[PDB]
Parts: structure tokens; sequence; C-alpha cells
């Protein structure tokens, strides 16, 4: 608590006891970080979602909620059909590793 | 990311803008879909060439 | 090296718990002037202001000024202790730690080491409040229970010379209205007909406490955050500032 | 379809749709007029009147329904007039489900 | 290769990468954790995910060729022989060999 100066925090759990061979422990710091803004923790130490995967190859900006600026800004510059991106009411293709979250998924990741 | 490494079942997604009138005949024979594969684009059509990232 | 005192530990033990239901970290400055107290909840909605000026106190000696942090759970449990007609006299010494003494039949002194909580001087000037009231704590705290428990979500609607307050449910409807006749509504005044809505969460944890026989002001407009605000010893204030939902 | 050849599904027959309809319309077309046109992209402005002077329609309605035959429909009227001149089956969102009842209830029914 | 676009677009990606990473490195570098460097390496291609997951090293090259020669079965097969003949340096008894060359190939099939 006086390391990372958070005093105001009621619960903190751990483990009964630790699977690994090595049984090193994980500092309290990041406990006390995670209880504070109100994260939990997997068995490798990291935090995750689960979600429903579902497939999109096109789509539109005013479906996800994204102006054409920032869409220029990102990378995208014509529509579907080779048209210059002038509109959200237009058609672009989604690059391979680009994804779209759902609304609890952001947030959880805020 | 390489689609020619990924899965075997992305591999029979179609990338075609409308079916053609060949495959609308030929359902009423009750073919099998192996029989028209090289008349309705697939993406196992597409591997190798530069264009598996770019005309969906 | 300061030395305070007050009288009636109930009452401050009172106000340190409606102070500390919404906060979890509080820093006091303590000044010539009085003691200060400014914080936020950790959800940024609510703007909790303390102060509490010298006249107060029945003895009042601080030459300088420095800013003290403590937990405010444990300073919550040691001040409960007090009875009704009991001393409370708060020291701190060369040393860093702060000292409470409770003086009744019996002297009974606890020590709360000081922890070092970030300082972040955020402030809510004065906005444009179209629409003034003054309440008793009695009627706002059965009307609040009312809207839980039907409701989620509390509205306030301030007309000419009147005031409603409407708790709109999924199935289930309450209103609640009184006037400038009712005893409820000591003084009214609006400049123009003002609609908004707040959560009850924060309304109940802020209404909790409050007296039968104490008046409260109650400030409001359209769609922008509501202020209530209530005095103890007529010249100390407290402060909520509630930001509106949406 | 990608999904049938996966599992090696057997096709099943299609249900008669705007899309089969489209290209029968530019098939007829083309086979009794000699005009080329293409759905869900866009044509030359000479084919496009030529098709609309043959079928005393308005270019821009031609050109709408080429660009999007499954939201843009002609009238009921439009589409027997179509039936009638080039020769083929009805628009499909006019056709009821026919094959879901006995021909002896449809004969009462025309009785 | 590919056009003027996807290039760019993978270049960025893996500029942002890159820039995740340095700041990684940096705060894994001051030894508050178990390692004093990031624990997940990147790879690019199927032949650096089995040299990374399973080995032996040195084995991605000889991946890389032999696919490109043959196939990715015929590929599979001859690491399977270049394992057990000994390219890849000693094991020991023949039940490492055995193991290793199981659990490449299977990799290599996966």
């Amino acid at each position: 608590m006086e390391n990372v100066k958070v005093y105001g925090v009621d619960k903190l759990k751990g483990v009964m006891g630790m699977t690994s061979g090595w049984k090193m422990p994980e500092p309290l710091e990041k406990g006390l970080l995670r209880a504070k803004n109100d994260v939990y923790v997997f068995k490798d130490g990291t935090i995750r979602f689960d979600a429903t995967d579902a497939p999109i190859t096109h789509f539109r900006p005013r479906e996800i909620g994204v102006s054409v600026e920032k869409l220029r800004e990102l990378g995208y510059t014509h529509d579907f059909e080779g048209k210059p991106l002038v509109s959200e009411d237009q058609i672009v293709e989604l690059k391979p590793q680009d994804i779209i979250l759902s609304k609890e998924a952001g947030r959880y990741l805020l | 990311l390489d689609p020619r490494e990924v899965d075997s079942e992305v591999h029979n997604m179609d990338i075609v803008r409308y079916y053609p009138l060949e495959f609308y005949e030929a359902t009423y024979e009750l073919k099998s879909p192996k029989e028209l594969v090289g008349v309705i684009e697939r993406v196992e059509d597409r591997l190798g060439k530069p264009e598996m990232y770019y005309g969906l | 090296p300061f030395e305070i005192v007050f009288e009636g530990a109930k009452e401050f033990a009172q106000l340190i718990e409606t102070a500390s239901r919404l906060i979890d970290e509080a820093a006091f400055k303590v000044t010539e002037e009085g003691i200060s107290m400014r914080a936020m909840d950790p959800s940024r909605v609510v703007l909790i202001d303390l102060n509490l000026p010298a006249s107060i106190f029945s003895k009042y000696e601080v030459d300088g000024e420095e800013t003290i942090g403590v937990n405010m759970d444990h300073l919550k449990k040691v001040l409960k202790r007090g009875k009704a007609k009991e001393t409370l006299i708060l020291r701190k010494g060369e040393e860093n730690f702060l000292e409470i003494s409770l003086q009744g039949t019996a002297t009974r002194t606890f020590k709360l080491p000081l922890i070092d909580v970030e300082e972040i001087e955020v402030d809510l000037p004065e906005l444009p409040f179209t629409a003034k009231v003054v309440i008793l704590g009695d009627v706002i705290k059965e009307a609040v229970k009312d809207a839980s428990l039907v409701s989620d979500s509390m509205k306030f609607i301030a007309k000419e010379n009147e005031f409603t307050m409407r708790a709109e449910g999924e199935t289930q409807e309450v209103e609640v209205k009184l006037t400038l006749e009712d005893e409820g509504l000591l003084d009214i005044e609006v400049q123009e007909e003002t609609k908004s809505a707040y959560g009850i969460s924060y309304l109940s944890d802020m209404v909790k406490g409050l007296g039968k026989a104490d008046e409260v002001t109650i400030k409001f407009g359209n769609e922008m955050p509501m202020q209530m605000e209530y005095y103890i010893r007529d010249e100390g204030r407290l402060i909520f500032l509630l930001a509106p939902r949406v | 379809f990608g999904d049938f050849v996966e599992n090696n599904q057997t096709l099943l027959p299609a249900n008669y749709c705007e899309e089969w309809w489209i290209l029968e319309f530019v098939k007829a077309l083309k086979e009794i007029y000699e005009v080329h046109l293409e759905p869900f992209t866009e044509n030359e402005e000479e084919s496009i009147e030529e098709a609309s002077d043959y079928l005393e329609i308005d270019p821009e309605f031609l050109k709408e329904m080429l660009r999007d035959p499954l939201r843009v429909k002609p009238p009921v009227e439009l589409a027997i007039h179509f039936s009638e001149v080039l020769g083929i089956p009805l628009h499909p969102y006019y056709t009821l489900y026919w094959n879901s009842v006995e021909p002896k209830d449809v004969e009462k029914l025309w009785r | 290769e590919l056009p003027k676009e996807m290039e760019e677009y993978f270049e960025m990606l893996q500029r942002e990468i890159d820039k995740a990473y340095e700041i990684a490195k940096k705060a894994r570098a001051q030894g508050k954790d178990p390692s004093l460097d990031v624990e997940i390496p990147q790879a690019t291609d199927m032949a650096g995910r089995v040299e990374s997951l399973v080995g032996p090293p040195g084995v991605a090259k000889r991946i890389r060729e032999l696919v490109k020669e043959y196939g990715k079965e015929i590929a599979a097969l001859k690491i399977v022989d270049e394992i057990i003949e000994g390219k890849f340096g000693d094991l020991g008894s023949r039940e490492k060999y055995a193991e290793q060359a199981v659990r490449t190939a299977l990799a290599i099939l996966t």
C-alpha cells in the first residue's frame, strides 16, 4: 500500500495454493491496482474477455460509429467499388486483421 | 496473416457477387456441389496469387 | 502542533460518516481559517466539499498550515465510539501521528498514522441555477426511499410554486408532489421551468442520516448537475455536486 | 454454397427468388432485342436507353432495378407486362405458395 | 509481390507492434518481474511458430525450403528423415529422436 499509494481497498482475493512447480508469487501492488480498477486475473496472469465470434468482410462507417476522416486516417481511402470514400453510407472492405468489438467489451477494456 | 496456412474450412467460402444461371439450373437436377466447383469461385481458387486479401 | 476541540462528538461522527459514505481516501487541509476537505468519488460522478470555519470549534490553535491524510475507515470506526455529550480533541504532535481524545467520564486516546494520499486540485465554479428549493430532510428521504422502492432513477420537476419528484419504473409508477403551503417547502423560487433526472444510489447515499428537523437547500437546472447543501452550526457547510444521467 | 461444399451435402432444389428472376430477365432481353445488360453493376447509357425504349419504361427505374434487384421491385401490372412481352415467369414477390394446397381445394376455391 | 496498399498495411501494423514492444522491454528491464525480458516472441509464418514451439533450433530454414520445393506433407517427411539421421545435432538415445521427430512432424502437419 505504501508502494503504490493505494489505501482504500476493501477486499483483495488470492489463491489457496499455487499450481506451478516454481510457486513463484505475484507482486501485491498489481493485485491492489486490479482491485482498485475492478478487473480480474487468469491462470497465466492476463485479463481476458470471452465473446461469440461472427464473420464480416464489408462494413459501413455508420454501423460502427466512425467518421470518414478517422477512417481515412486509419488507411481506408476507397470503397469496395473503386470510388473514393466521401460518405458514411458507402460499403468499405475490411482488412484481414481489423476487428469490431462489442460495447461490453469496450466498457471492460476501458 | 497468410490464408495459405490458416485452415481448410475457410478455403471453401464464396467470393462471387452473384451466382450464375447454371447453378440454379443444376440445383433442379439434385447434383452434388463438387460437380460445379469451377463454376463458382471459392477462396481456394486464389491461393498463391497476390489477390487473396484484395477483392472478396 | 495544532490543537482542535469540539462539543458533541456524535455530531462530528455523523458528519464524518456522511462525508465518507461515498469516498475511500480523504485529505483534510488545516489552515488558520478552518478545516477544509474536497474530494471526488472513484466513479468521477459526485463531488464532495466540506468546510468547517474556526468559529465552530471551542478551541482552535493553529500556527501555520499543513495537509494531513488518514484512512476514512479507521477514522469512522474510532469516531463512532463517541457519545452525545462528550468532548472531542484532535491533536497532532511533532510526530506524524494523529491523536483522537474523547473527554467524558474517562479520557480515551486513539492514535492513527498519517498516510500519503495524492492531492488532485479540481474545483467546480458557480453555475447558473434556474431553480432554488429549500426543503426538509424527511420529505426528501422518504421520497428517495419510495423511488428506490419502485424505480432506479429519480426525476425532479420544479415549476412556479410547485415541486414534484417522480419515479418511473418498468411497471409501477410513483408520484410525490408538494406545494409551498405544505410544511415540506419552507422556501421556493423558480426562474423558469426545469426538469432533470438523477440516480437513486448516489441520492440514497447522500440523503441517508439526515434529520427530521433539518433544512436542506437543493438547486438544480435543466439537464445540468444538481447541487445539494445543508449547514451545520449555522456556518459549517457540506456541498454535494451530482452529475445527471445521460 | 461453401457450407454445402464443405459438408458434402447434395444440392436441394432452389426456391424462386429475385436474383434468379433478374438473370432470366437480362437473358431474355439479350435473346430478343440483342441488348447487353448486367445486374448488380452500372451499365452504359446507350444500352439503358435502348432497353427502356423497347420496354416503354423510365430509364431511371431500369437503372435502379438493375442496380438493386433485391430492394426495387416493379408494380404487379409492370411485372405482368414484362412476363407477357419477354416471356419469363412471374416476379417471385407476387407468387403465392400454390404448391402448399391440393388441386381439389383450389377447385372449390375457384368455384 | 503484394500491391502498394497491403504491404503498407502490414508495415504499419509492425510499426505499432514495435512501439508497444519497446515500452514493454523498458518496463521489464528493471527487474520487478520473474524475468528481465518479455516472454512472448513474435513469429511471421508457420516455420517460425514451429521452431518456437517444439524446435529444434535452426529448423525454420529447412522447413521453408522443403515446403517451397515439394509441399507440406513431403516437407514434413523430409524433416523427419533429417531429424532421425542427425542434421539437427545429437540428442541421445533413440527415444529422444523418436519423440522429437513425432513432435516436429505433428507440428508441421498441424
